[PDB]
C-alpha cells in the first residue's frame, strides 16, 4: 500500500548527523525497532549485505524502503490482528481480561484453567495494569 | 429493547424471496452462524423466485426500481434506481460498457421483453399500466404508462419488446433526445443463448459462532500450539490460528474478497436454494459487505437470520450496529467491520462510522512507537521521543512483576512526557504538531496517573528535572511511596 511506505521515511529524521539521511550497519535496526518488525542482529548481517554491499554499505531510501518489501510483506499483518484484538475483546472495554481469553479460549476448544488465564494475562501485560491494551496484543503479537 | 421488525412482516422487507429465506433458516442454525443480508431490490423478488439469473460481479449495473425496465438491470442505467445523478448514471454505464466489452460473451444484452405475466405483476406493484392502442408504421403498440416525467413507453403486440423515447421538450439526464427505441437490458449468456440478468443477494456479514471457527482448524496443527510448553508465545499461537483459519480473506476472483468459512458457506447457501428448485444457478454470489472498503455502502435496513431461525429487520444503522454489538460481537461469535468504518473510505468518500473499542480505550493509553511515527507520518501537511515509548511497551517485562512493571513504566511514560514538553516549550514550529503533543501529554498523563492509581497527583514539581543517566531513576525509587 502506500500508507505502508509515507510513514518509514519519518524515521530518517530521528538520529544520525549523516544530514542527508545516511546511518549504517551498526544502528539500522535503531530504526526497524523503533518501527515495526524485531529482528535480531543474525537477521540484519545477511538481509543488508545483499543490496548495496559497496564499500561502507551506503544506507539510504531506494534500499530500506525496499528491504521490507519482503519481511513487511507476508505479515502484512496489523490489521488481520487488530481485528483479532475486537475478537477477544467482547466487553468493549477496550483492553483485554483475564476472562475475556477465557471465554474465547472456552470456545476454540481448550477448557483453560483459572490459573493459566491469569498468567497469559500478566506475561502478556507488560505496563502491568492487569490487562492488555491494543498496543500490548500487537507486541505480544510479534516481537 | 431496540424498535426492530420480527417475523414475515421482516422477510417481507427484506426482499428476500420467502421459499429461500426459509431454506436458510436451515443452514443458518444448522452452522450456528447469524446470516445478516442487505436490502435486495424488491420489484427484483419474483423475477428471481421466477428463476431470472442474478448479476455476479462483472455486472456492477444498478438494475432498476422502477418503470417497465424494473426488476431487471437497464444498460441505459438512467432507467435504474439511480435515475437522476449524473455522475452517478454516467457510471452506470461505463460499468456496463466496460461488463458488454470486457467479458464479450460471457456478458452481452437483450432487448425487454415483458410478457402478460409481468404485465400484470408491474400492475400490482403499482409501477407501469398498460394503456391506450397506438398504432406506428404497420405495428401495433400500447403506452405503457409511469409516473416518469422524463421518457415514454411501449410495448410490441407482436414480440413483446418495451421501447421508450423522451417526451417531447424535456432532456435526458446527458442532455439526448431520441425517438423510441429498445430499451436494452443486461443479459448472461447461457448454453449459446442469452438469458437476463437481475439483482443477487449481498451479504452485509457472516457471523460464526467462535466453537465453529474450531471445526475449521487442523485437529493436528491446533494441539501443537496448545500443548506448548511455554505459556508466552502460546496465546500468539492461539490467536494466530484464529487469525488463518478465522480471518485474513483474500481474493477469489469472482467471488470477490472472502475467507474459506465464507467460500464453503457461500456455497452452502446456493446449494440451499437450488434444491428449492431455482433454475438459474447461484443466488447468493460474491463474498459479504465487510470487506468491501473501496465503496462501502450504508442501508438502514439489514434482514438477520439468527442461529435460531429467526427473522430480524433492524431499522436503522444505528440499529443495525447495535444489534451486533449486543448479539454478535459480544456473544462469542466471530465478527469483523469494514476496514473502511470510521475512515473515508477511497473509492466513493463514504464515511461509515463504527464503534472501534480500540479507539474508546485510547485517551487513557500511550501509543507505541511506530503509531507515533505513524502520527508523524500522515500529518505531513507542510524526536527520540519514540525511544521513551519502545521503552514503555518492552516485551521484555515479560520477567517482572506487576509491581516492578507498573514503576519502570510509571517512569518510562514521565520519561517521555519529558521530551514531550522539551518541545512545547522551544520554538513554536508548526501549530498543527503542537496540537498532538499536546494530545499526547493529556494520554501519557492519564496513563501515568491511572498506573499509580494503586499507590501521586501532582509529584512531578520535585522529581528529576535535568541530570541523566542512571542516577535518576533512583531518585525515583522513593518519589514512590
Ligand atoms: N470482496 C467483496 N465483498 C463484498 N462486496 C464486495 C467485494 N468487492 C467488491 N464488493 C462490492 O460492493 C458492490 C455491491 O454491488 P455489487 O454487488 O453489484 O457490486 C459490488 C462491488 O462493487
Ligand atoms: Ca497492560
Ligand atoms: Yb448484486
Ligand atoms: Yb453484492
Ligand atoms: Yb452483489
Amino acid at each position: 500500500t502506500e500508507e505502508q511506505i509515507a510513514e518509514f521515511k519519518e524515521a530518517f529524521s530521528l538520529f544520525d548527523k549523516d544530514g542527508d539521511g545516511t546511518i549504517t550497519t551498526k544502528e539500522l535496526g535503531t530504526v526497524m525497532r523503533s518501527l515495526g518488525q524485531n529482528p535480531t542482529e543474525a537477521e540484519l548481517q545477511d538481509m543488508i549485505n545483499e543490496v548495496d554491499a559497496d564499500g561502507n554499505g551506503t544506507i539510504d531510501f531506494p534500499e530500506f524502503l525496499t528491504m521490507m518489501a519482503r519481511k513487511m510483506k507476508d505479515t502484512d499483518s496489523e490489521e488481520e490482528i487488530r481485528e483479532a484484538f475486537r475478537v477477544f475483546d467482547k466487553d468493549g472495554n477496550g483492553y483485554i481480561s483475564a476472562a475475556e481469553l477465557r471465554h474465547v479460549m472456552t470456545n476454540l476448544g481448550e477448557k483453560l484453567t483459572d490459573e493459566e488465564v491469569d498468567e497469559m494475562i500478566r506475561e502478556a501485560d507488560i505496563d502491568g495494569d492487569g490487562q492488555v491494551n491494543y498496543e500490548e496484543f500487537v507486541q505480544m503479537m510479534t516481537a | 429493547r431496540i424498535d426492530v421488525l420480527k417475523g414475515e412482516k421482516a422477510l417481507k422487507a427484506s426482499g428476500l424471496v420467502p421459499e429461500h429465506a426459509d431454506a436458510f433458516k436451515k443452514i443458518a442454525r444448522e452452522l450456528n452462524t447469524y446470516i445478516l443480508f442487505r436490502p435486495v431490490n424488491k420489484l427484483a423478488t419474483n423475477l428471481i423466485k421466477s428463476g431470472v439469473a442474478t448479476k455476479g460481479l462483472n455486472v456492477h449495473g444498478k438494475s432498476s426500481d422502477w418503470g417497465p425496465v424494473a426488476g431487471y438491470i437497464p444498460f441505459d442505467q438512467d432507467l435504474s434506481k439511480k435515475h437522476g445523478q449524473q455522475l452517478a448514471v454516467e457510471k452506470g454505464n461505463l460499468e456496463n460498457k466496460k461488463s458488454i466489452t470486457e467479458h464479450e460473451g460471457e456478458i452481452g444484452k437483450i432487448p425487454l421483453k415483458l410478457d402478460h405475466l409481468r404485465i400484470e405483476e408491474l400492475k400490482e406493484n403499482g409501477i407501469i399500466l398498460k394503456g391506450k392502442k397506438e398504432i406506428d408504421n404497420g405495428k401495433k403498440y400500447y403506452l405503457l404508462e409511469s409516473n416518469n416525467q422524463v421518457y415514454e413507453f411501449r410495448i410490441s403486440d407482436e414480440n413483446n419488446e418495451v421501447q421508450y423515447k423522451t417526451k417531447e421538450g424535456k432532456i435526458t439526464v446527458l442532455g439526448e433526445k431520441f425517438n423510441w427505441r429498445n430499451i436494452e437490458v443486461m443479459a448472461k449468456n447461457v448454453e449459446g443463448v442469452l438469458k437476463p440478468l437481475t439483482a443477487d443477494y449481498d451479504l452485509f456479514a457472516l457471523a460464526p459462532s467462535l466453537t465453529e471457527i474450531k471445526k475449521q482448524i487442523p485437529q493436528k496443527e491446533w494441539d501443537k500450539v496448545v500443548n506448548t510448553p511455554n505459556s508466552l508465545e502460546k496465546q500468539k499461537g492461539v490467536t494466530n490460528l484464529l487469525i488463518k483459519y478465522g480471518i485474513e480473506r483474500k481474493p477469489d476472483s469472482t467471488k470477490g474478497t472472502l475467507s474459506n468459512w465464507q467460500k464453503q458457506m457461500l456455497d452452502r447457501l446456493n446449494e440451499a436454494v437450488k434444491y428449492t428448485g431455482y433454475t438459474g444457478g447461484d443466488v447468493v454470489n460474491h463474498g459479504t459487505e465487510q470487506d468491501n472498503e473501496e465503496f462501502p455502502e450504508k442501508d438502514n435496513e439489514i434482514f438477520i437470520i439468527n442461529p435460531e431461525g429467526e427473522f430480524i429487520l433492524t431499522k436503522n444503522w444505528e440499529m443495525t450496529g447495535r444489534f451486533i454489538e449486543k448479539n454478535i460481537t459480544g456473544k462469542d461469535y466471530l465478527y469483523y467491520f469494514n476496514r473502511s468504518y470510521n475512515k473515508i473510505a477511497p473509492g466513493n468518500k463514504a464515511y461509515i462510522e463504527w464503534t472501534d473499542p480500540i479507539t474508546k480505550a485510547k485517551i487513557n493509553t500511550i501509543p507505541t512507537s511506530a503509531e507515533f511515527i505513524k502520527n508523524l507520518s500522515s500529518i505531513r501537511r507542510s524526536k527520540k521521543i519514540a525511544g521513551y515509548l519502545s521503552d514503555y511497551y518492552n516485551s521484555a517485562n515479560h520477567i517482572f512483576s506487576q509491581e516492578k512493571k507498573r514503576k519502570i513504566s510509571i517512569f518510562r511514560g514521565i520519561q517521555a512526557y519529558n521530551e514531550i514538553e522539551n518541545v512545547l516549550k522551544s520554538k513554536q514550529i508548526a501549530p498543527e504538531y503542537k496540537n498532538y503533543f499536546q494530545y499526547l501529554k493529556e494520554r501519557i498523563t492519564n496513563q501515568v496517573q491511572l498506573l499509580l492509581t494503586h499507590q501521586f497527583k501532582l509529584l512531578y514539581k520535585q522529581l528529576n528535572f535535568t541530570e541523566n543517566e542512571t542516577d535518576n531513576f533512583e531518585v525515583f525509587q522513593k518519589i514512590i511511596d
